RNA sequence: GCGCUGCUGCAGUUGAAACGCCCGUAGUUGGCCCCCCGCCGCCACGAGGAAACGGGAGCGCUCCAGGCAGGCCCGUUGGAC
RNA sequence: GAAGGCCGGGGGCUAGAAGGCGAUCAGACACCACCGUAUUCCCGGCCGUAAACGGUGCCGCCCCGCGGCCGGCGCGCGCGUCCCGCCGGCCGCCCAGGGAAACCGGGAGGCUCCGGGCUCUGGGGGGAGUAUGGCCGCAAGGCUGAAACUUGAAGGCAUUG
């Protein structure tokens, strides 16, 4: 289900606005193209995808085995807040090759699930996960290549507000699923924390 | 000193939580510790053999730098076979590395019948083929009592895999030992990935392991 | 073996092309294989353009240019540093 | 020019099944194609199919369910004797236990098991397993 | 699944079949994964612990199309609309 | 041995090897459709037509290579096919 | 059926086989400089070869994704030589797959799990595209095409120096 508050927040966040390029595997999520050429997503689809992803995430009993990777500087704050509130693990900054296959590496873990923001910017992590039976969930724009991506979340990734909002909604939904916070009352935390603030 | 696990799977093996190797193979889990297998073969039931020893040289400003490359296979004669290689400045260390690599990678082998079904399977389930370099191999099921019709190198592998009846054909430059052994290894590995009408049964996935 | 997918020339949908002469050695070359550059330069070198303009009597006169096209062969381009021998991976780069 | 319609159909089917597709469309229809597909269906390899009429060059739609591993034709129809089937079975099939070889006889299109049962021979069409 | 003359099974183990392609998953297919999905109470906001399990082979993952396959599978297994 | 003569079953960008291109006769190959009649091929069965050789049923030349013998109380003893 | 070459007629400016001459070199009858005949141009007619190359025969089917250009047609609107498609052609990158690899991927894929149809060629290296016959051609030469004898490697793609 989609409510007016959520849709208006998304539109003010410009989450539904994408890129000129289009992929044959993302046309199911495209609603229309503007006159300039930018493609427009469908909010029902992205909301359903968020719900399904939250179900998949909560299915994991130990939150410490979920890995969040984000080399994009815009996403860092959002991923930190997501892990802190959801008790997950972050790999900010450069992803060291061998972090999943080299057991001598000082930062080595055996995650059960992997989360990403941009396959192109985090290509190395996805490849490594392909070697050790690790599924992945990622955020995808209108032009993304699905190479070992299991679940995609259609949304823009350039605008930092879009990045922070999506993680905030995901955390809200998973927390509601876990049984801590009910659906009716608004979550205490506000999205503005997830959006990076300058100076 | 004592085997200290370095992986979640290794720790599970240290505990008695998982009891069979077929459980690990059923979920395609990579193996990184040589102890994870020897625990399941405490009596050193695994055999060992050095197929070939070759010397490789590298030209340098002052003469050549020589090194040794070794190939090793291991099996318990009961549907398990492994193959590995190792390179080192010294022969013994190369042999140790090759043995370790061969132990690390191992595959189960499916066996079947030629016509009449009589208790224990005695030959390969069906026709299998492999490819490495220019070499190709064909393994064709044979009747009971037909022996192993194959070259000495391939026959040793088929023995260590626990087969008794089989017809073989080789093509290409088979005098290159490593590529022949790799082709037969790949053919055997493919066995448990071929669908048959007996496996058409539709089973629901289970939440174990 | 084969070094370039284009075989060292730009020849598509044709059998033969007209020939040109290298401007340095006067070698005959196919038009699709010759190295071409376009230049635009002042008739008077820029060091004395101001002097010429001061000496000029006319008002608002503009210095004329030279418009020429230079065509060179493969050997002469390399010898005169018009092109460079590149690495195996940099041979595919097409931007200037 | 087009000659063997069955070969094209089988190649298309295998190509589609390779990449885990769900439906295929083969352009020219024929009685032999229909009987081949019926036998495949009775043995459990390709489930259901439909024939679409257009007056010329009827099209067909088939639904796939994996299972099939290989299919082919033998272009020149050789005349297999009734007692010469074992050699072809060994040469063509992976094992003597689950493959099928198709023959055309005066009694109709059947399998090699059925022809062995009736101790008759005929001409070969193709194979699948 | 291959029986003996007496009807006693003799295969050492039965491997897993990809939920979308019905293809056997090999002992060395390290790109093969299986996920799970949780059910939601009538009132929602609470998962019962009952899990629906799916497994996919490496080939389809490399080729893409796992997303659409998963969507159709969930639709067939659930009223996700 | 030799899938180094390739029907099963080779090769033909770079190792040996696609005629400079087009037209074209002999030759080879030719979409789909009619429910049953005639003809050709095809499959199965059968008749007819030398054995020896080969296969193969039975028989302890002391065994065997062999031969068609042989036992008493023998298919009408046998040499079937 | 390129260019060169030949026969018989025209024409004669550039360049330029042969030839001549100056330099350079130990020598230089070659490279560099200068002069210059045939030829290069047109008509009529012979010859019938080229790294005549995409070194990949012709017809036909299926086949990941992204992009550019050319020709024609249709759809839509906010009417721009806009964007969304179809057919045909010329190109680039590339997942699978293939291969000894370089690489191909509008196949060099769908093939040892080895059968769509037709045609041509090859079977270690030299001797040798030679000898001897035949056909064609004014000729130069082209098509066809051996043996004796000899030899243990010759070749391909890639790696380190
Ligand atoms: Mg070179
Ligand atoms: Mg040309
Ligand atoms: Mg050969
Ligand atoms: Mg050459
Ligand atoms: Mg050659
Ligand atoms: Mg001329
Ligand atoms: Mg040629
Ligand atoms: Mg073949
Ligand atoms: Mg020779
Ligand atoms: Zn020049």
């Amino acid at each position: 289900q989609l409510k007016e508050a959520d849709v208006k927040k998304m539109l003010v966040a410009t989450t539904h606005l994408g890129v000129r390029n289009i992929d044959r595997r993302m046309q199911f999520y495209i609603f229309d193209r503007q006159k300039d050429g930018t493609f427009v997503f469908n909010l029902q689809k992205v909301w359903a995808k968020i719900v399904f992803a939250a179900r998949i995430l909560v299915t994991i009993d130990d939150p410490a085995e979920i890995a969040v990777v984000a080399n994009r500087p815009d996403a860092q704050r959002a991923i930190l807040k997501f892990c802190k509130y959801t008790h997950a693990t972050a790999f900010p900054g450069r992803f060291i090759p061998g972090n999943f296959t080299n057991r001598m590496n000082p930062n080595y873990c055996e995650p059960r699930l992997l989360l990403v923001n941009d396959p192109v910017v985090d290509r190395q992590a996805i490849l490594e996960a392909s070697y050790v039976n690790i599924p992945t969930i990622s955020l995808c724009n209108s032009d993304a290549n699905l190479k070992f991506i299991d679940v995609a979340i259609p949304c823009n990734n350039k605008t930092p507000m879009s990045i922070g909002l999506i993680y905030w909604l995901l955390a809200r939904e998973v927390l509601r699923l876990k049984g801590s916070i009910s659906r009716t009352e608004e979550w205490d935390v506000k999205p503005d924390l997830f959006v990076a603030l300058p100076e | 000193e004592e085997w200290h696990p370095s992986t979640k799977l290794g720790r599970l093996v240290k505990a008695g939580k998982i009891e069979s190797l077929y459980d690990i193979f059923k979920y395609s889990l990579p193996i990184k510790e040589t102890e994870i297998i020897d625990y399941f073969f405490p009596k050193s039931e695994l055999a060992e053999e050095v197929c070939n020893i070759m010397s490789v040289q590298k030209q340098t400003t002052a003469g050549q730098r020589t090194r040794f490359r070794a190939h090793v296979i291991v099996g318990n004669r009961d549907g398990f076979i492994g193959y590995g290689a190792g390179v080192s400045k010294e022969v013994a260390n190369a042999i140790k590395k090759a043995a370790k690599n061969a132990r690390l990678n191992i595959v189960p082998v499916r066996r079947g019948f030629w016509g009449g079904k009589l208790g224990d399977p005695h030959t390969v389930s069906s026709k299998l083929s492999g490819k490495c370099g220019s070499v190709r191999v064909r393994l064709i099921p044979a009747p009971r009592g037909a022996g192993i019709v194959a070259s000495p190198t391939v026959a040793k592998v088929l023995e260590f895999a626990g087969v008794s009846d089989v017809f073989t054909r080789q093509s290409g430059h088979s005098r290159t030992l490593m590529n022949s052994v790799g082709a037969v290894y790949n053919a055997l590995k493919s066995s448990y990935s071929i669908l048959t009408p007996d496996l058409w049964k539709k089973e629901q996935l289970d939440h174990v392991q | 073996p084969v070094k370039r997918r284009n075989n060292g020339r730009s020849k598509y949908n044709c059998g033969h092309t007209n020939i040109v002469r290298c401007q340095n050695c006067h070698r005959c070359v196919p038009k699709d294989k010759v190295i071409k550059r376009f230049t635009i330069r002042n008739i008077v070198d820029n060091t004395i353009a101001d002097d010429v303009l001061n000496a000029c009597v006319i008002q608002g006169f503009a210095i004329p240019k030279l418009y020429n096209k230079v065509q060179y062969c493969v050997s002469c381009s390399i010898h005169n540093h018009i092109v460079r021998v590149r690495s195996r991976e940099d041979r595919k780069i097409r931007t200037p | 020019v087009r000659i063997n319609v069955l070969r094209d159909a089988l190649k298309s089917i295998c190509n589609a099944q390779r990449i885990g597709k769900k439906q295929v469309i083969v352009r020219p229809s024929s009685k032999v194609i229909i009987e081949f597909l019926q036998l495949m269906q009775k043995n459990g390899y390709i489930s259901d199919f439909a024939v679409v009429d257009n007056h010329r060059s009827n099209r067909i739609v088939v639904n796939l369910i994996g299972r099939l591993n290989k299919a082919g034709v033998i272009s020149p129809r050789f005349d297999i004797p009734a007692n010469d089937i074992e050699k072809w079975v060994v040469n063509l099939l992976p094992s003597r236990l689950f493959g099928h070889i198709i023959l055309t006889t005066s009694q109709g299109i059947m399998d090699h098991i059925e022809a062995q049962h009736r101790q008759i021979g005929g001409k070969v069409i193709g194979y699948f397993y | 699944g291959m029986k003996n003359s007496s009807g006693v099974v003799v295969d050492a183990y039965i491997p897993r079949k990809c939920s979308a392609t019905n293809r056997l998953i090999g002992p060395k297919d390290h790109a093969a994964v299986q996920l799970s999905v949780a059910r939601v109470n009538d009132k929602g906001k609470m998962i019962e612990n009952n899990y629906v399990t799916f497994a996919f082979c490496g080939a389809i993952r490399s080729r893409g199309g796992v997303d659409s396959a998963f969507m159709l599978l969930a639709q067939e297994h659930g009223l996700m609309e």
